[PDB]
RNA sequence: UGAGAAGCAUGCUGGAGGUAUCAGAAGUGCGAAUGCUGACGUGAGUAACGACAAAACGGGUGAAAAACCCGUUCGCCGAAAGACCAAGGGUUCCAGUCCAACGUUAAUCGGGGCUGGGUGAGUCGACCCCUAAGGCGAGGCCGAAAGGCGUAGUCGAUGGGA
RNA sequence: GAACCCACUGUCGUUGAAAAGCCAGGGGAUGACUUGUGGAUAGGGGUGAAAGGCUAAUCAAGCCUGGUGAUAGCUGGUUCU
RNA sequence: CUCCGGGGAGGCGGCAAAUAUCCUUUGAUCCGGAGAUGUCUGAAUGGGGGAACCCACCUACUUUAAGGUAGGUAUUGCAACAUGAAUACAUAGUGUUGCAAGGCGAACGAGGGGAAGUGAAACAUCUCAGUACCCUUAGGAAAAGAAAUCAAUUGAGAUUCCCUCAGUAGCGGCGAGCGAACGGGGAUCAGCCCAUUAAGUUAUGUGUGUUUUAGUGGAACGCUCUGGGAAGUGCGAACGUAGAGGGUGAUAUUCCCGUACACGAAAGGGCACACAUAAUGAUGACGAGUAGGGCGAGGCACGUGAAACCUUGUCUGAAUAUGGGGGGACCAUCCUCCAAGGCUAAAUACUCCUGACUGACCGAUAGUGAACCAGUACCGUGAGGGAAAGGCGAAAAGAACCCCU
């Protein structure tokens, strides 16, 4: 049957991707609290 | 084009069965080049520093392999080659 | 650009509803802000503000052109 | 104090106690003196280079604080101090003040 | 070297910086096709082709 | 040995710390909370080994062959169980070598480990020129702030252009 | 009436081959049709040929992090002599 | 990579041994200071974009082919200049040059908005609480501050913080709860101006003083027994302005590194005080749409109450030193102060970070989630969630060689 995850790059990097964090003030406390934490991956 | 970008567009030769029977057959030589470097750069890079005439250029680029030693994941880099004709017989 | 009365700096503020049973809800309370023409005779020209009644009031017992540049000195394109 | 890698020593302390030799190295805190602290290896051939393989003895370090320097007129262990004598340092025995023998 | 290499015009200077290259490239090809047991010759042109950048840089 | 929580002496193991007396302070005593973490039992050498398209023999190699290789027969698909492209994946592609772990059995075999190779374009595709839905948006209008909408523009293929 | 899209009956399966299937039959099949790519609508809100249906295996108010160690006249547990 | 200073025999960073080529007393490796170089993304700023990519233009030099070097090309605000509509003067608009700003980051400060779980043994006033959270924006601190203030013997004398007064006076479905001030004792102490204009502050240079970024010297122990090994037993000795600590084959003041103490800086940095130049303070000259009033709210311990006082959304509205504000409804008398203009250190709040030192704090299920290649593996579309895993030996001396397979 037809599962929920249907992978597509363009779709995954323009709904999760970096500059579609900075545009945004709530996308850009997310990299703030991300890099806090220390994460080695900022984004997709 | 200047002369110090011309002594780094070469790195070296290539050691294989195919560069082999290329040179051995066709006189074409194989060569592994910087990633950046053009066909416009490999052909005057080649002209001024082996003193052969070039006739066309060819490259491809092969993505490094991904592979682990021990406990720990690495990645080698990718390479670029260039197949160099020559005209009639040279070098 | 916003609820603000260029003459004197009014602007709405926050306060409460007060019922019969003492139930308090927050409002806020609006400045009697609008438009209006005022012509200038220095500069040959009509100006529009965005001002409130009080401030009609302020530019009948100073003058229009006192008011002017005040705002000029205070920094707002009149 | 200081060791260096001529000078001639004599080890106050370990297995070897009481013995004197020329040190051949010196690195961190540990000194090998020649004929020394011997030990037996067990060394496995090399493919590569040949050299068949056997049992083969070897100095081991010891401690840079287990050896003192040797005083020659008075054969007995001795501390070391530094004197600047005329304008250059220089390394002398503490029970003398003499010069300390170079290799 | 350095103490010779200061003692040269930026002409001169810069005429050595380009030999200094061509013969970097030289040895690069000489030890990958195999033909050269020693590698400080490569350190070393390394190095001096630094040196003359730095003088180079000091002296105009 | 003492009424008890417990104390004392010593054989073996172990290989560097322990601590009287009297005071002082507590992360001070566990069998249970369908308590928490790790290790190991019973069921039990029990059920099962994933489409009922199907296998048989000779030779080879090997420590070992029902499953690998070569050969001779038998059977199954054939609008897909064959041949391609996009998306997605990323070396799984080819050669040599190894069999501990992985493969629902063994394995000399492998999409497994190790070493080394391999992707060649003016014409194929992308990049590039053009725009749809839609997005962003100099000035601008609006809003306590953050911001909302939008003009000129600028992007955006699933379409047009050797 | 094939492809394709559905899901009316029965057997089996229920620590399944499968967290919704297989097999034998069944319905629509030029239309209020099926489908790819890219977009819009966001939680007392959306969307709904309307079942309180669907909104990432979650819906009479999604998920995550904070207030937060919420409160519990209730149930359980509470260690040496 | 270069220079300056230190230092004096080894060195070529770690996992991580071996090996090779090697460097170094003509002074290496190493330590401190000052310079040179410094790809691409990212406020990213030439345009665009799915971050680490795609596409450009203009100058100067260079090439003869299809390029190369360097510089420049964002927006907004301010200033100068130029140009310039409807429209005649003009203004709007447009461009060039020069200057400045944007982003990030622990806590503390100030300001704009602002809950509910809960308690009241139910619940709506009330509480929780101006708490959590969101937004804007400073500084090393911020804010406040020199009486239109309190007091009530006619006395005190700017602001801030701590101890009392006191769980008192009061507020309150007079419930649950909330909760002062006066006075007294301390910390620190400071005032100066409104157009000829002050104290103070900020930059720049000079001078003096201190501190800091490498380092140098630095005392004194032997014999014997046990033991694989002595620092341990037994016997005697020495230093102490040094008997802190760490290491060495078991427990060391006298073995090593150190410690007390005494010295030390080419060059650079901080702080303090004093001079010179800027600049600021400083659009302001005694305070009118202001004080006061009517209506609706908010703040004061104070919930409309006998409710004074402060702020203002709306409507109004004085006197102006023979004047005006306050003393908790209001009036009279007394006492006290002068609003509608400004600047100002200390005592106070905090710790992303740096150096030294300390613990009746933990010792691998503890202590940070993380002693180990941890915000990793792994889970999730995403925001996000989130582990397990330390110990051979003093020294690899890490088992040559033989046998089964
Ligand atoms: N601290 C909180 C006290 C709560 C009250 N006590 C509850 C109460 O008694 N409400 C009643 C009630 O709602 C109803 O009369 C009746 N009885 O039904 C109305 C009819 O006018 O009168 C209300 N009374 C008031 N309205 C006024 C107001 O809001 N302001 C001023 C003064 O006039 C107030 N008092």
């Amino acid at each position: 049957m037809k599962r929920t995850f249907q992978p597509s790059e363009l779709k995954r990097k323009r709904v999760h991707g970096f500059r579609a964090r900075m545009a945004t003030k709530a996308g850009r406390q997310v990299l703030a609290r991300r890099r806090a934490k220390g994460r080695h991956s900022l984004t997709v | 084009m200047n002369n110090e970008r011309i002594y780094q567009v070469l790195k070296g030769p290539v050691f294989s069965e195919k560069a082999q029977v290329l040179g051995d057959t066709a006189g074409v030589q194989v060569f592994k080049v910087d990633i950046n470097a053009t066909k416009l750069e490999i052909k005057k890079a080649v002209e001024k520093l082996f003193g052969v005439e070039v006739v066309k250029v060819n490259t491809t680029i092969t993505k490094g392999k991904t592979k682990r030693f021990g406990r720990t994941l690495g990645r080698r880099s990718d390479v670029k080659k260039a197949y160099v004709t020559l005209k009639a017989g040279q070098d | 650009m916003s609820k603000v009365c260029q003459v004197t700096g009014k602007r709405p503020v926050v306060g409460n509803n007060v019922s019969h049973a003492n139930n308090k809800t927050k409002r806020r309370f609006e400045p009697n802000l609008h438009h209006h023409r005022f012509w200038l005779e220095s500069e040959k020209r009509f100006v529009r503000l965005r001002l409130t009644t009080k401030g009609m009031r302020i530019i009948d017992k100073l003058g229009i052109e006192k008011v002017v540049a005040d705002l000029r000195a205070q920094g707002q394109k009149i | 104090a200081k060791i260096k890698k001529g000078d001639q020593v004599i080890v106050i302390a370990g297995k070897e106690k009481g013995k004197q030799g020329t040190v051949l190295s010196v690195s961190e805190d540990r000194v090998k003196v020649e004929g020394l602290n011997l030990v037996k290896k067990h060394q496995k051939p090399n493919r590569v280079t040949g050299a068949e393989g056997g049992i083969v003895t070897q100095e081991a370090s010891l401690h840079i604080s287990n050896v003192a320097i040797l005083n020659a007129t008075t054969q007995k262990a001795d501390r070391v101090g530094y004197q600047v004598i005329d304008g250059v340092k220089t390394r002398v025995y503490k029970s003398t003040g003499e010069s300390v023998a170079v290799a | 070297k350095t103490k010779d290499l200061r003692e040269k015009s930026v002409e001169e200077l810069k005429a050595l910086l380009d030999e200094q290259q061509l013969n970097q490239f030289r040895l690069r090809m000489a030890k990958a096709t195999g033909q050269l047991g020693k590698s400080h010759e490569v350190q070393v042109a390394r190095k001096t082709i630094a040196r003359i950048k730095t003088l180079l840089t000091e002296k105009q």
